[PDB]
C-alpha cells in the first residue's frame, strides 16, 4: 500500500491570488511575490489533507496495494472520491492486464469504499499486486471546496507566512476547530 | 485590542490658492470614521494671546493603504459635533497593520 | 451517504450591506467598497462554520443526497435539520436510466429529527448496484431577513474574528459569546448504537 | 414537530427609542441609526427567548407535530401562552378540517399544556399531521414585560452593540442571573 | 545491520535559494550570497534531523543495508520508509568474492513497512561468515520539488531556527508547528516482542 | 525577537561632489530589507517655515559585519513606496548581535 | 575493561574554521583565536560521544578486557566500529602473540560486538589478559559524520562558547533531542 498520486497540483489552480487578499487587504498595507505565497498554501493544504486526510483539489491517486482486506471491501483512504478509473491488476512482469467489471465504487464521505458485487472480489497473482488509479477530491478548482475548510487553509497559510520559525504568538473557530469535522474518526484497531 | 467606540468625522480642506503665495481652507466633511479616543494629560497652554486647553488624545482608527480615503493624513482633521480633533500624526499601531494612532489635540480656548 | 449540494448562495444574498455596517469600517467616503469581495469572504467561511457545528443550512439551497442502502427499515434521516418540500426521490439503478417513484415516502417535517418515515412499512426498494438521489431544499429561508437572529448574530460575531485577525492567533467569552448562540442549535444526540 | 411562528415581530413594537436610553443617556454622549440598534435587540430577545424558552412580543406561533405524547396532555414549548386560535386537524392533501372541541388551554407559565377533556384526545389521520396555531407571549407591547426580563435583554443588546467581535471583558444580577429565574426546569430526560 | 549510504545529497539540490527566501534575508544586494555556505549547512542539519525522527530520506539518495543474519523468515523490512527499485541483492562469503543474485525477493513497495518479502517461502541463505547488501535507493524524489510539501515546510520552520539561534537556547508551538508537521510522518509500532 | 514583517527599500546616495566644497544627492536604491517598524510617540514640530509631523519608528533589520552592503548607515534611508524614514543610527539589539536598531523619523509636512 | 584509545584527534581533522562560521556568521561581527575555539569542540564532542558512545571522528581504541562475557559474543561499547586489527592475547610477562581467527567481526550500529566462529572463543590465560585494537567511529574526516550528531556538537560547542561559567538562558531539536537517537538503549541490568 503505497498510494503515491499521479499528478501533482500546477499552482494555477491554487488561489495564489485570493490568499493575498485575505493576507493584507481591507486591514493593511496593499509584500513577496507569488512563488513565496504559493510555497505557503500547498504547505498548508499538505498539512490539512494529511490531518483530515482528504485532497482537496482533486488530482488523480495510484493506490498499489497487495492484499485486499476483506472481499466486499478495501475502503480507500483518501476520502472525497469520485470515478475510479481503473482497476488493473497486473501480473509479476507486468504486461499490464485491466479488469473492467465486478466491483462498484460507492462514493461516500465516510468510508469511500470499492466493495465488489456480490461476494467475490478480484484476487491478486501471486508478486502482481494491484492497482487502482481514482481522482479523489472535491473540485478540480478551488470554488468548489467546501469554505470552512477553504478558510482553515488561509488561517494556516498566513501562519506559515506572517511568522517563520516555529514561535510564540486559541480562538473560537481556529485552525484545529474548522478542520475537526472534517478528519476520520475511527474507534476499531482491532483484527478485522 | 483598541474598542472602536466613538464615531469622528473626517474633515479634508480643499486648498484654494489665493494670490500671494498662500492656500484657503473651508474645511468639506469627508466620510465618518469610528474610533476610540484616548485623553492624555491636559493642562493650559499659552496661546498667542488666549489661554488655551489641550489634552493629548490619541485617535485609534482603522487602517488602509495610503492611496486611500480611510487613511487620516496629518493635514486632515476630525470633528465630533463642534469639538475640533487636530490630527498631528498617523503611526500604525499593530504589527500585522489592522490600526492606526492618530493624535490630536482638542484645544478650546477656555 | 454524499450529501452535496446543487447550487450555492448567490452571493447577492448575503448581507454584506449589513455586515460592513457591523464592522463599523466607514460610512461616507467615496471608496465604501474596497471590502466587498472580502467582506463576503469571510461570511461564507463563518456561515459554513457554523453549518458544520449544528449541522443548520441558514440560506435554504438545495440539496442532494446520494445513498446506496437505506440506512433503517423505514425513516431514513437527513443530516441538514431545517428542511421543507423534497423535490424528488429517485431511484436508479446499475446504469443511469433514472425513474422518479413517489414511493409512499412523505417527508414528516421537524428540526429534531428530519426524516422521511416510509408509510407503507418499507422504503421503496433499491436496485443491486444502483443509488438513491433524494433532491430537498432544506435551510431556514431564501434571504437573510428569515433566518433566526440567534443564529444570524453568531454569523456575524464570527466573521468579525475573521475579519479583525488574519492568522491563527490567541485571543474570556462573553455571557452569550460565539459559542453559546449555536449551541442551541447543535445535534444532541446520545446513540452509539446498532439500531 | 416543527413550531415555526406565523408573523415575525415587527420593529415598531421593539424599544428602538429606549434602548438608546439605556445605551447613552444620563451618562455619556448624546452613534448608529435605528437599523443598527434593532438588529442588535432582536439579536438579544432571540437569545434570551432560546436560552428560556419564552416569546417576549407575543407573536403567533404554528405548532404541527405528527404524534401526540400522551392523550391529556401535549405541553406547549413557548411559555406563556394565550387563546390558542384552532386545532387544525389536517388528512394527507388536507381539505385541512378544523376541530373545535374536546380540548382545554391552560394558562400555565410552569406547563403550558393543552388537557384534552376527560380521557380521549383528537387522534391523527395516517399522513395528516395536526398544527396547532397558538399566540404565546406576555404582551403586544414592550410595557407588558415582566421589567427584570426586559433588562436582560438591554444588557444583553448593550453588549452586541459596545462590543463587536467575540472579545474580553460576572456582576451579581447580571444577564445570566435575570434570565435565571424564566428558564425551564426540567429533569424528566425519560420515557414519559 | 549497518545502513550506511552510499552517495549524499549534492548540495545542489537543495533549495538555497528558496530557504533564503524564507528566511526574509535581502533581495537586491551586491553581496547576495554570503551566507550560502551557512544557509545550506542548516538545511543539512534539519533535514538529517527529521530523517532521524520519522525515518524518511527524502532526497532519495543510495543506501546500503550490510547485515549478516536475516531478521524472520522471508520479509526483512528496510528501515528507511520511502523505498523504490532495489538496485542489487548480493550475497557475500567469509571472503569477498560477491555474487549476485536474483534470488526471488520482491520488494512490496508501502510506506508502512518497507519489506523484501520472499516468494519461494525462504530468503536466500547467508553463509557461515558472510554479509548480505542490499542496495537500494529509498527517499520521495530525486529533486527537492518532489517532496511532500509538509514535510518540506517542517525543514524550513526547522532550519530557521538553527538559524535564528546559534547556541541551545530555550524558546509555545503553534498549531501545525515542526513536530505537528512531522508527526503524521513518523513511525507507529508497538512490538517489542520476539516476533 | 522581532517579527521582520515589512519590507523597506534600502537607499544609500552616490555622492557627486559640486564645486564649492558640498555634496549632490540623488539617492538610487540598493537592495531591498525586511524589518519591522515600531512607532513612538508622535507629535508635530516646527520646521523651518513648515509644521511637520513626526514620529519615532525604530526599525529593526537583521545584522551585518559592518563592510557589507547589508548594514545600514546613517547616512542611508529606507524607503516604503514614498514614505521616506531617515536613519538615524544603528545599534545591535541582541546580544548576540542578530539584529539592529535602526531610528527613523518619516517627517510628513502636514 | 580499561579503554583507553591509541592516538588522539589531532585538532586539523576538527572543523575549527567550519565552527565559527557556525558561530559568528551570515547574523553578526565577523573573536577568540583558533586554540580557544578547539578546546570547546572536543569539549563538546566528549560530552556527546560519552552521553552516545560513538566515537566520531574514527580514531584507534584498545579494549584490554580480563574475561569475556559470552563464549560467542563481548560487544564493544564505542558503537560504530570497522576493521578490528588485531587480537593481541598476552600472557603473563608477555612476549604479546597474536591470533588471527576464530572470530568475526559484525559491523553493526546497535550491538558492535565481535561474535566467535562455531561455539568457542579465544581463551584468556591466568594473567594474560587479552587486549583488542580497533578503530571505531563514522570517518576520518569532519564530513563523514551524520549532519544532525554534527549540528548537536556545534550547539553545544556554541553553549560552552558564548557562555562561561554555569549560567542560565529547550527548542524543539534542541542538542539533547539530536543526541537522543544516537544513545544505546539497554534494558539488561541482569545477570547474562
Amino acid at each position: 500500500m503505497m498510494l503515491n498520486e499521479v499528478t501533482a497540483v500546477p499552482g494555477t489552480a491554487l488561489p495564489v491570488a485570493e490568499f493575498r487578499d485575505h493576507l493584507r487587504l481591507g486591514t493593511g498595507f496593499a509584500g513577496a511575490e507569488d512563488a513565496a505565497l504559493l510555497s505557503y498554501l500547498r504547505a498548508a493544504i499538505a498539512a490539512i489533507e494529511g490531518r483530515t486526510a482528504k485532497a482537496l483539489i482533486s488530482r488523480g491517486f495510484r493506490l498499489a496495494l497487495t492484499a485486499w482486506r476483506w472481499g466486499d471491501m478495501q475502503t480507500l483512504p483518501i476520502a472525497p472520491v469520485a470515478t475510479v478509473t481503473a482497476l488493473r491488476l497486473v501480473d509479476a512482469a507486468g504486461v499490464e492486464t485491466p479488469v473492467a467489471a465486478g466491483w462498484r465504487l460507492v462514493p461516500d464521505m465516510a468510508r469511500p469504499r470499492i466493495e465488489a458485487l456480490g461476494a467475490m472480489l478480484p484476487m491478486i497473482p501471486t508478486g502482481g499486486r494491484v492497482e487502482i488509479d481514482f481522482t479523489a477530491g472535491f473540485g478540480a478548482s478551488w470554488s468548489a471546496l467546501p469554505v470552512d475548510l477553504a478558510q482553515a487553509v488561509f488561517l494556516l497559510a498566513a501562519q506559515y507566512y506572517e511568522l517563520r520559525h516555529d514561535g510564540a504568538a486559541a480562538m473560537p473557530f481556529g485552525v484545529m476547530a474548522l478542520i475537526e469535522r472534517w478528519r476520520t474518526v475511527r474507534v476499531l484497531g482491532g483484527r478485522p | 485590542r483598541p474598542r472602536l467606540n466613538r464615531l469622528l468625522v473626517l474633515e479634508e480642506a480643499v486648498r484654494v490658492a489665493d494670490g500671494a503665495g498662500g492656500h484657503r481652507l473651508d474645511w468639506q466633511a469627508k466620510g465618518e470614521v469610528w474610533a476610540e479616543v484616548t485623553a492624555g494629560s491636559g493642562s493650559e497652554r499659552a496661546g498667542e494671546f488666549v489661554t488655551l486647553a489641550s489634552v493629548p488624545f490619541t485617535i485609534v482608527v482603522r487602517a488602509a493603504p495610503v492611496g486611500a480615503a480611510r487613511r487620516p493624513r496629518p493635514e486632515q482633521r476630525f470633528r465630533e459635533g463642534a469639538r475640533i480633533f487636530r490630527i498631528l500624526a498617523v503611526a500604525e499601531r499593530d504589527r500585522e497593520g489592522h490600526y492606526l494612532s492618530c493624535f490630536a489635540r482638542e484645544e478650546v480656548v477656555a
